[PDB]
RNA sequence: AGCAACGCGAAGAACCUUACCAGGUCUUGACAUCCUUUGACCACUCUAGAGAUAGAGCUUUCCCUUCGGGGACAAAGUGACAGGUGGUGCAUGGUUGUCGUCAGCUCGUGUCGUGAGAUGUUGGGUUAAGUCCCGCAACGAGCGCAACCCUUAUUGUUAGUUGCCAUCAUUUAGUUGGGCACUCUAGCGAGACUGCCGGUGACAAACCGGAGGAAGGUGGGGAUGACGUCAAAUCAUCAUGCCCCUUAUGACCUGGGCUACACACGUGCUACAAUGGGAAGUACAACGAGUCGCUAGACCGCGAGGUCAUGCAAAUCUCUUAAAGCUUCUCUCAGUUCGGAUUGCAGGCUGCAACUCGCCUGCAUGAAGCCGGAAUCGCUAGUAAUCGCGGAUCAGCACGCCGCGGUG
């Protein structure tokens, strides 16, 4: 509803941190906050020869999942558009606000 | 299938284009094998590297739609 | 060949990445700029004993932190030396960097630094039963659980390759939960090349 | 010849289905993923180590 | 196996006859696991059973189970280096086995155009003793009764 | 209305199951389960906790049911119904117990391993 | 290069890749550092050429100034030097295969022995297990086994959008009003322990049977591979000691092999039909991929495809109405309405370009093959057998490889 977040990340710990984050600091100054709604986890698949040379009957897998969660915003205030777009931390987690 | 336009190369074209005036010259030596035969080549006589040497073809008619890669070989068996 | 890399077994458990950045879309160039950076520090760590580097990311500022043994023997005198690192990786990343210089406690309980100075004797002509000996020596004093060592090649300067190390206390490796370290270096004496493996428990 | 055939690849290419893809740590030219820029047995060793982010070993 | 004595295998009676042998009769026509196909055939030819010269089709199923199973089957072993062959007795779930064996394979060899038209008509022959499932059961209380000469103490 | 409702799971498929009083018929995904499922006894396999507890009728049943094929969402339905006949009278939970139509089948497909041709079977050798 | 080489390195040979061959070319050099003159280098256009290259045209042109310097760079000089997929896996590091996920390999204090050494770690039973019990000059401990990690089978709670629609109106419809009940998604917890009940057995460990429960005896599957064996494999992923080349074993370009064919061996696919072939109708999944990419829809073409155009950086749109299945109508035991090799003609698509040497379409042709000797292989349950779908690599190109689910 004209504010809405999206967050990606590779550990599920740091993501829902930073949604609790997010979420208090929003419901402190407002109210109406939609919970932190997650998102089917895509995942890869990687499969390699273990051997420089020979040997294909012998290999390893790699993965690599990706965490989404979902939070959407209802009735924001002058004060939340501050109170949101200031905060930041932390490092390795995607986020990206669409009105 | 190159229903826009068959294929020739300018060096060719260029050539046989130069000579259509008189009667012609053996001396059309190009390396060029993935060029087709536009009825303009008859009577002339290419001469197709093969990877090795420059073997000379003369065009007749019956050999209008083909490539100059058609004849000249390349592997030399028996 | 028939053990997986101790701390690749880890990853993702009770460890954790060495480089904590998202991005998509603008991954090769970030992975390759990070390989750039690591390879390029080699360069102090010839003297400083550098042991780790956690490289993070932001906007278009680049957050480096190095963990050491020597902090003012990398540092400059009033800061004189940290001013010529950010000045020289702005040359290569082309953005703003910011090095936040940690400081390691008890460096004799490190494997990159324990291997990487027991692979120094080789070179000058020290007989390696007693380098790895006093290794887990001064690496038991310092208070671990086990200690596992093991050095390869043309040994004494020799004719055909052989290996052995020296163990001291347990060094569980089946068990997840375990916390182990380890490191891989090479050196010469004379003839081709040599390998040292050292492994250290520190409890879980 | 290994040193002459990097410098050729990174030129521009003589024509579109010319240019090829090779690892940037070594130059093997087989078998490289293009998410990553290396090949088959660079990944299986950055991997341990914990410096690609995200990857890691599979199970299920 | 080598460590001793393995289960048994339960099966589920099919719904329509309720009937174990059924079901087992199914599982032996069925071939690549298209088991509707066969569950199709088996109900046309039980169809055709009845509405030809029939009483009911686990009557007649029973009887010719009855004259199709075995009674003694031998067995060639090794002792030494010198092969021969004994009779045994035989347990109730391999006779069984044998006969729905026997009376498939040798329906699958009749030569007519449905298989319903030679199962059906094949186990009306066995339910009369006849058919080649008969003969051989004959054929091995043959060579049972006669090789037991090279049995008698083993 | 009084109605009664269950879940029933099978081998990647998921079955929603509604009970109500009626006199003996079942629809699913708006279609009738005669049409449905038209493999051919199938049928015989659902209508089975009717068969053993509450002997026989008279419910109507609704059932919104996907995923997995033909002979699993099958079982799925049938897996839903006996919990909903558990659900009317709690003195059901012996007979059902007894004859399975209790449990969940946790049967499912075994995954491929690397090196082989199918999750067990290998390739073809020779000892020459 | 037996098991442990032979759909293996190669997860993509038309050019490139490319190491090989034939012709055309260069020598401080395709790539790096230094020192000096110094310093801003270009790109674009036109003739000759198969190109590599050479010859001419607007010009590579101070971005720090205290008048005094430093970054990028072409040529030259200039030689230090570079360069090698050249040799040695029997000089090496690192990385694998196999015995084999088999159950083993050692120490401290005691005791025994003149001594090297032994005991423990032998014996009975049991166990998948050096896994446990009983006995015993032994008593304890370490790495191995098992546990801790992942996924699948049941559920409580927190959260309902892009998911879902049970109680309501509405339309083509879950769509729009409404709701988060149900399914689903994903964080945190529960639950399985021989834990109770009966018998066997040295009362012991353990085994057989029952109750309850979604699940019962390591519930099912994965990751995890000890000390060691084969001078096993790899100087061609990468490094590296010694040896070798250096106007050539280095380097640039076009065209040709790597796809050649009297044959022999391995791994696969399609069939030899009626449990089938052909025509019409009706159904039911899961894992994954997408920005110069995945293509909705409408039209043109018998078809492969083409044109105009639409949504989507994604639980929102698309790839994607799965195929076996079911229901009708045929065909009648035949080298055939089985089989689809080979050849003729006409097209489409990617690409600068499909002759050697690509994939696909249509019409025409219609081979061997009627279940395969000696011998030999895979597999113990959602397994074998059978049926389709996705993606890594990739302009294009898969009967191979990695995964997924259906019938069983
Ligand atoms: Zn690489």
């Amino acid at each position: 509803q004209k504010i809405r977040i999206r967050l990606k990340a590779y550990e599920h710990r740091i993501l829902d941190q930073s949604a609790d984050k997010i979420v208090e600091t929003a419901k402190r100054t407002g109210a109406d906050v939609s919970g932190p709604i997650p998102l089917p986890t895509e995942r890869s698949l990687y499969t390699v020869i273990r051997a420089t040379h020979k040997y294909k009957d012998s290999r390893e897998q790699f993965e690599m999942r990706t965490h989404k969660r979902l939070i959407d915003i209802v009735n924001p205030t002058p004060k939340t558009v501050d109170a949101l777009m200031k905060l930041d931390l932390p490092s390795g987690v995607n986020i990206e606000i669409k009105l | 299938s190159l229903k826009k336009g068959p294929f020739v190369d300018d060096h060719l074209m260029k050539k046989v284009e130069a000579q259509q005036g008189a009667e012609k010259k053996k001396v059309i030596k190009t390396w060029s094998r993935r060029s087709t035969i536009f009825p303009s080549f008859v009577g002339f006589t290419i001469a197709v590297y093969d990877g090795r040497k420059h073997v000379p073809v003369y065009i007749q008619e019956d050999m209008v739609g083909h490539k100059l890669g058609e004849f000249a070989p390349t592997r030399t068996y028996r | 060949g028939q053990k997986v890399h101790p701390i690749g077994m880890r990853v993702g458990i009770i460890r954790d990445w060495d480089a904590k950045w998202y991005a998509e879309k603008e991954y090769a160039e970030f992975l390759h700029e990070d390989l750039r950076i690591r390879k390029f520090i080699a360069t102090k760590l010839a003297d400083a004993a550098v042991s780790t580097i956690e490289i993070e990311r932001a906007a278009n500022r680049v957050n480096i932190s190095i963990h050491t043994a020597k902090p003012g023997m990398v540092i400059g005198k009033g800061g004189s030396e940290v001013e010529n690192l950010r000045k020289e990786l702005n040359k290569l990343t082309g953005k703003r960097v910011h090095i936040n210089i940690v400081e390691i406690k008890k460096p004799d309980l490190d494997a990159k630094l324990v291997g990487e100075g027991i692979a120094r004797q080789l070179e000058n002509r020290v007989a390696f039963r007693r380098a790895q000996k006093q290794a887990i020596q001064r690496a038991m004093r310092a208070g671990a659980k086990g200690i596992k060592t093991q050095v390869s090649g043309r040994l004494n300067g020799a004719d055909i390759a052989r290996s052995e190390g020296y163990s001291e206390g347990t060094v569980p490796l089946h068990t997840l939960r375990a916390d182990i370290d380890y490191a891989w270096e090479e050196a010469d004496t004379t003839y081709g090349k040599l390998g040292v493996k050292v492994w250290i428990y520190r409890g879980e | 010849a290994k040193k002459s055939m990097i410098a050729k690849n990174k030129r521009p290419a003589k024509h579109s289905t010319q240019a090829y893809t090779r690892c940037e740590r070594c130059g093997r030219p087989h078998s490289v993923y293009r998410k990553f820029h290396l090949c088959r047995i660079c990944f299986r060793e950055l991997a341990y180590k914990g410096q690609i982010p995200g990857v890691k070993k599979a199970s299920w | 196996p080598r460590k001793g004595p393995v289960a048994k295998r339960d099966v589920l009676p099919d719904p329509i006859y309720n009937s174990k042998l059924v079901t087992r009769l199914i599982n032996r026509v069925m071939v690549d696991g298209k088991r509707g196909i066969a569950a199709n055939i088996i109900y046309n030819s039980f169809d055709i059973i009845k509405e030809s010269t029939g009483n009911d089709p686990l009557e007649v199923f029973e009887q010719a189970m009855k004259n199709v199973m075995p009674v003694l089957e031998v067995k060639a072993r090794r002792v030494g280096g010198s092969n021969y062959q004994v009779p045994v007795e035989v347990r109730p779930e391999r006779r069984t086995t044998l006969g729905l064996r026997w009376v498939v394979n040798y329906a699958r060899l009749r030569g007519e155009h449905t298989m319903e038209e030679r199962l059906a008509k094949e186990i009306m022959d066995a339910a009369n003793n006849t058919g080649a499932s008969v003969k051989k059961r004959e054929d091995t209380h043959k060579m049972a009764d006669a090789n037991r000469a090279f049995a008698h103490y083993r | 209305q009084v109605q009664y409702s269950g879940t029933g799971r099978r081998k990647n498929a998921v079955a929603r199951v509604r009970l109500v009083p009626g006199t003996g018929k079942i629809t699913v995904n708006k279609k009738d389960v005669e049409e449905y499922i038209p493999h051919a006894d199938l049928r015989e396999v659902i209508n089975q906790p009717f068969g053993v507890t509450e002997t026989k009728g008279a419910y109507d049943v609704i059932v919104n049911v996907n995923g997995g094929g033909y002979a699993g969402q099958s079982g799925a339905i049938r897996h839903g119904i006996a919990r909903a006949l558990l659900q009317v009278d709690p003195d059901f939970r012996s007979a059902l117990k007894r004859a399975g139509l209790l449990t969940r089948d946790a049967r499912m497909v075994e995954r491929k391993k690397p090196g082989l041709k199918k999750a067990r079977k290998a390739s073809q050798f020779s000892k020459r």
